[PDB]
RNA sequence: CAUUGGUGAGCAGCGAAGGAUUUGGUGGAUUACUAGCUAAUAGCAAUCUAUUUCAAAGAAUUCAAACUUGGGGGAAUGCCUUGUUGA
RNA sequence: UGACGGAGCCAGCGAGUCUAACCUUGGCCGAGAGGUCUUGGUAAAAACUCCGUCGGGGAACGAGGAAUUCCUAGUAAGCGCAAGUCAUCAGCUUGCGUUGAUUACGUCCCUGCCCUUUGUACACAC
RNA sequence: GUCGACGUACUUCAUAGGAUCAUUUCUAUAGGAAUCGUCACUCUUUGACUCUUCAAAAGAGCCACUGAAUCCAACUUGGUUGAUGAGU
């Protein structure tokens, strides 16, 4: 792992960078509920659930 | 320049790996060069083998410094920095100074707060060929590492029976001329390697008249170093010693520089092996 | 090859041509001298072309996207940028191929790693 | 390689030490030291002219050297590299000390003042940053990325307002006065700035030639169709002759070799810009040759310090009643070339020295400029040489003080 | 040449060269390029290259490099010594 | 969205991230108003990117900073570099380029290290 | 306490017989404007043919002729060049 | 060239199911080994800013003579934290950050130390 | 410190027998199985075109005139004598 961090190449671009996020402290934030839409709800669904 | 240095590291390690894969093809090409010359039959392998025989014209055209130094062995005189550990002591500052005088083309340097990656970087970027960092123990020095910079080896030596010129005798002051070198009783392949590192640390192709030789005697795993000045009398040579006397001893030989701490290890001294004490260069 | 072996013209010209082609990058190693007729291929020259280098350096995802980003104009070699997918990049220019400045692809890398600095307008 | 220019010879060729590809040159005033730097090695090599060996390899950049120059007064070597830095090396005289300057980004041309106190540096983000060398400090930059006309190529798929192929100046040069910078680049425009006021004076367009690529701003939509663009088909088949059909072109060979060893149309660019050390002109080497741009006082009405009573009729009257000093200064105030010539030849040889003594300080540079412009192509060599002897003789030391306003005139 | 043009010149150069070549005395106007004016005049060899001074073709003389020649007879004996010393060390190196 | 611009400042081992978004004119540092940046002698080192360019340019934006690393003096120099780069970068983005130029001339004529990193990279002599 | 993350319910403010995003089609510009067709010194444009044919002029390389081929070995039979037997 | 309180305020390296004392006074249980509890004795971020307070030591000592050594920028010097890596290191050694300067940056005059005294290479000059 | 002779100890080599496929009929063998001018219908396999996802990136650019869509404002009609939501 330390050798990989040494040849990181700080110009690499992969396309899923548009979905995945990070911290202010650097290491990445992964959600506990799975998908890109599986974060939070809407008002019509929440009303029906209530 | 960072991306450059890294790219040639990646390349040269690769091309060495290839080399260790084609030593066996070296050997299959030597056989045919014997058998064409003096008529001897070939083995079944080389006999049936046709890639090789089809391109044994080109390879027939085919056919010592160490490899990290081969690029600039005789062209450029080196540039060395000699530097202390961190918060030194008065005795160590003297020792560093007179080591600087021992090597021509060495510039002393005081470390306070120069973290090691910044020291390696700044030397690399300014262009200094190699770096000597020295460690004490209450005044007595005890270690010395020497490391060669465009990504090349570091030898660590431990150093033992020390006497200092400045503190023994003020009979005068050192010649500071290109010295002669003597390398005695270095035989094994590792021994050749250590000869190569110390020898290329020294200076340019010195004159025939220079009266300052420096001896490095391998006596039994312990490298011993002394400085000498002389004359030629009509019956013999009158040798007057100068400079510090200390038994050096090699105990590690990494391949990166001295920051790396995970570079590959060519040779490391192993103390707790069952037959440690029996051999030499082990 | 048809000249005789112990002949310094032959030795000089093959050693010199190997070092030429290896610096260009169309053959990888400089030891075996049979590689001239053996491992010199249109495929080796193609894989020194420009989009493939991005793909190998991981500036892309696949050679189709490296080609696409070159053609849309995000890649530069030094100061001057390349629209040209068929550019052949010698080893020492492989050091210098990079993203252009203020492209949206450069901003995405930085914004992800969380190091945009807008004074650069990166 | 060094060249003589009286007997026409290489008297030396300094070489490398491993043969790298050299990309910029800089040489001392007392021409005994030559530095060159490449895009290959990022170490400035320094050779000595006489003994053709190399004194030194001044090292310390991290990234290839893009320009070098010599301050010709104080003799310092200021160099600049894609490092994003400038380094001012002081090579002669026990020092060997060096001083770096960080610029914001990736510098790519340099220009030293005549005076030797200032370095102007043209970077990749589009400024000209003008620094002071004794200090290390930035005494002014001028922001340029806008007033630069980058066109669209036919082989482009992106608008010219985004095409950052050419939004910077790869060449720069001060005046010989210390007041203007001409800069020129990889684009269709040469821009001429003024250095104190930081505001530009004119923008020149190198060409309008739709058989070059970077030259239109907006292409034509009648051309682009379903196939693709329409100037980009091949028509070598249409040609009636074998050598006009044959199309050698090694694929993607961006700017080397002969013109049809590439299948792309030329791009307008200014390869390098300089001022003129004697006249009011400048010259810029570009795709179609060296554009030489120059000036006429004999067309523009640019008077100096006028008043109501100063007409061509009045100065002629001042001649015909012989107040030759006043007639001359009225000519210099009105600033009209025929008039100055007229009085210049009216006044007589006995009266030349008193007039030359009594001229004013403000009009001295103009009279020198006029004598130069008349002098190289006229015939009155006694008239001109009597004038010059009187002018230097009576006002030498003043010129000696103000050495730089008079660089070109003298 | 093809490989330079393909690689869009950024190569690595040749190793080296040093090869002798011959130049002729010729006037500079006869050297330059054809157009109504001219620019330079002086001859293409230098005066030192048409007559340097070297050792005298008799034996009775010693001739130095600054163009002064002296017979063997008309030197005092100490000077004959000292000139022998000078030629001794000069040809001792070369 | 919001008009928002992020810049970074840096002295020996400190760091300081400024987010500048258009708002009503507050300045805060680690969740406290700027008027309590602590070492109290160097408070005017922090106030000088404000009082070199007048308060109104900050009357119309909401600058909010976070630092870490280093000691007292280093965090002071990181805060003011980040603020100065923040104000001139926002001005290039969401107002005119001319006022970008006037800002940067002010900060550079007074003290160029409001804008560029003062990196005392070593020297082997 | 933040949110510089969504989805909504509401004000202040703006505010002339309404407003806000998205998209199809055609016209004009994108280079500096001298009109259409033909067998063309003229006719036609409602039509070129029931004068549209004549006369004159017009025939080197006696065949220069793939400047047009990825590299290495070859070629039975082809092709090609040089010789040859019988007409 | 400061003591003593409070109160604010900021680091960078360390992350192997492995990390760590010695005696003692007695009670209980067990056949013993030992087990359980009880009792006493000895070993192991700082600077900085802020607010109030204060104004010789239990016989050797009040910042260290002559001499010599070392030293040019995150340098000298202060200040703590962490590790312990096949040699060395615990009477300690190497790292890591944190505040951070005065004075030269010239000259060969002194003590030295080298060097060349053959333009040689090709202009021009000297 | 070196090569010769001898002594021992390892390492490595043959391929026979039967079949089918290779000649634009026939690979040599009679022990062998195929010569037909099309009409529908079912299931299956690859491809175009149009949209699209991971997941984005770039717009041959401007004005005019004209249609079309979606959401809010407004008005009209049905609506607590039950609107919309909602698994027999």
């Amino acid at each position: 792992l330390r050798e990989k961090a040494k040849e990181r190449n700080p110009d690499e671009y992969y396309h899923a960078m548009h979905s995945r996020k990070t911290d202010a402290k650097g290491l990445l934030i992964s959600s506990r509920h799975g998908d890109e839409e599986d974060e939070s709800l809407s008002m019509d669904q929440v009303k029906l659930l209530k | 320049m960072l991306r450059r240095q890294a790219r040639e590291r990646r390349e040269y390690l690769y091309r060495k790996a290839q080399e260790l894969q084609d030593s066996q093809l070296q050997q299959k090409r030597q056989i045919i060069k014997q058998a064409l010359a003096q008529g001897k039959p070939l083995p079944k392998e080389l006999a049936e083998d046709e890639s090789l025989q089809k391109d044994f014209r080109y390879d027939q055209s085919l056919k010592q410094v160490d490899d990290e130094y081969a690029a600039t062995s005789g062209i450029m005189d080196p540039r060395i920095i000699v530097t202390t550990s961190r918060d030194p002591s008065t005795r160590l500052s003297q020792f560093a100074k007179e080591i600087k005088l021992l090597f021509p083309n060495a510039v002393r340097l005081n470390r306070g707060n120069y973290v090691m990656p910044n020291l390696v970087d700044a030397c690399k970027k300014s262009g200094t060929t190699d770096l000597v960092v020295l460690h004490e123990h209450r005044g007595v020095p005890t270690s010395l590492t020497i490391s060669h910079f465009p990504h090349g080896p570091t030898a660590q030596f431990s150093l033992h029976n020390v006497v200092m010129r400045h503190d023994i005798i003020n009979a005068g002051n050192q010649s500071e001329v290109n010295p002669h070198l003597i390398f005695d009783n270095f035989t094994t392949a590792l021994g050749k390697r250590v000869v190569c590192i110390l020898k290329h640390l020294f200076n340019a192709g010195p004159k025939k008249d220079s009266e300052r030789v420096i001896t490095f005697a391998n006596r039994g795993d312990f490298i011993s170093v002394r400085q000498h000045v002389y004359v030629r009398t009509r019956e013999g040579v009158e040798i007057a010693e100068v400079g510090p006397r200390f038994e050096m001893r090699l105990f590690e030989l990494r391949l990166g520089t001295l920051e790396n701490k995970d570079a590959d290890v060519e040779w490391q001294l192993r103390r707790f092996i069952r037959t440690a004490n029996k051999k030499d260069y082990l | 090859s048809l000249l005789p072996p112990t002949d310094p013209f032959r030795r000089k010209h093959e050693q010199l041509l190997l070092d030429k082609l290896y610096a260009m990058g169309v053959l990888t190693t400089k030891s075996k001298i049979s590689d001239l007729e053996n491992k010199v291929t249109v495929s080796a020259i193609c894989r020194r072309r420009l989009p493939v280098i991005m793909h190998r350096l991981k500036m892309a995802e696949t050679i189709q996207d490296a080609v696409k980003f070159i053609e849309q104009g995000h890649v530069r070699v030094g100061p001057n940028l390349i629209n040209d997918p068929a550019y052949l990049v010698t080893r020492n220019m492989e050091d210098y191929v990079t993203w252009v400045d203020n492209s949206k692809i450069k901003k995405t890398l930085l914004r992800y790693r969380n190091q945009i600095d807008d004074f650069d307008f990166s | 390689r060094a060249w003589d220019l009286i007997r026409y010879r290489n008297f030396r060729t300094f070489t490398g030490t491993e043969r790298i590809q050299f990309n910029c040159l800089a040489v001392d005033p007392s021409g005994e030291v030559v530095c060159a730097g490449s895009l290959d090695n990022f170490d400035i090599h320094v050779w000595s002219v006489q003994t053709g060996q190399l004194l030194d390899a001044l090292s310390g950049h991290e990234g290839p050297v893009s320009c070098l120059s010599f301050s010709q007064e104080n003799s310092v070597l200021a160099s600049a590299s894609w490092d994003k830095t400038i380094r001012i090396w002081s090579i002669f005289g026990r020092s060997q000390q060096v001083e770096p300057i960080e610029v914001y980004s990736d510098v790519l041309a340099l220009s030293m003042r005549p005076d030797g106190k200032e370095v102007a540096v043209s970077t990749l983000k589009g400024q000209i940053s003008i620094f002071n060398i004794e200090d290390a400090k930035q005494v002014g930059n001028i922001d340029c990325r806008k007033d630069i006309i980058s066109g669209r190529f036919n082989q482009d798929r992106f608008t010219a307002k985004n095409s950052e192929r050419s939004k910077f100046f790869t060449t720069i040069h001060y005046s010989f006065d210390g007041m203007a910078i001409v800069a020129g680049g990889n684009n269709n425009s040469i821009c001429l700035y003024d250095v104190p006021n930081e505001v530009l004076l004119k923008r020149f367009i190198v060409s309008r030639n739709m058989a070059l690529n970077g030259t239109l701003e907006f292409l034509n939509s009648k051309k682009m169709t379903e196939a693709g663009s329409l100037d980009l088909i091949d028509d070598a088949g249409e040609n009636s002759d074998l050598e006009d059909r044959i199309d050698n072109s090694l694929p993607g060979s961006q700017r080397g070799g002969d013109l049809s060893t590439r299948k792309m149309r030329p791009e307008v660019r200014v390869t390098s810009v300089q001022f003129s050390p004697t006249a009011n002109a400048f010259a810029a080497a570009s795709t179609e040759g060296l554009l030489i741009y120059s000036t006429n006082d004999t067309i523009l009405f640019d008077p100096f310090d006028l008043d109501v009573d100063v007409t061509p009729h009045s100065t002629v009257e001042a001649l015909r009643e012989k107040q030759f000093l006043n007639a001359l200064v009225m000519a210099f105030r009105l600033n009209e070339e025929y008039l100055i010539n007229k009085v210049y030849e009216a006044i007589p040889i006995k009266e030349i020295p008193l007039v030359a003594s009594n001229i004013p300080a403000i009009y001295l540079p103009r009279i020198l400029k006029f004598i130069g412009d008349f002098a190289i192509e006229s015939q009155h060599i006694e008239f001109n040489l009597i004038w010059i002897k009187a002018l230097l003789s009576a006002s030498g030391g003043y010129i000696n003080e103000h050495k730089y306003l008079f660089s070109t005139a003298m | 040449y093809k490989l330079d043009v393909l690689s869009s010149v950024h190569f690595v150069p040749k190793p080296a060269s040093t090869s002798l070549e011959i130049r002729v005395e010729t006037p500079t106007i006869s050297m330059e390029d054809a157009q109504p004016l001219y620019m330079s005049n002086a001859s293409s060899l230098a005066p030192q290259e048409i007559y340097n001074v070297g050792k005298a073709e008799k034996d009775g003389e010693i001739r130095l490099k600054n163009g002064v020649a002296m017979s063997k007879e008309e030197l005092t004996r100490e000077d004959k010594n000292r000139l022998r010393r000078a030629l001794k060390r000069k040809r001792s190196k070369a | 969205a919001v008009p928002s611009v992020q810049t970074f400042g840096k002295k020996k081992s400190a760091t300081a991230v400024a987010h500048v978004k258009a708002g009503k004119g507050l300045i805060k540092v680690n969740g406290s108003p700027i008027t309590l940046v602590e070492p109290e002698i160097l408070r005017f080192k922090v106030y000088e990117p404000l009082l070199l360019v007048g308060l109104d340019k900050f009357s119309n934006i909401d600058i909010r900073v976070r630092v870490t690393g280093g000691g007292h003096v280093s965090q002071v120099y990181a805060i003011r570099q980040a603020i100065a780069k923040g104000l001139v970068a926002y001005h290039q983005k969401y107002v005119d380029e001319q006022s970008k130029n006037e800002l940067k001339k002010a900060f550079t004529s007074y003290d160029r290290t409001l804008l560029i990193a003062d990196s005392r990279r070593p020297e082997p002599k």
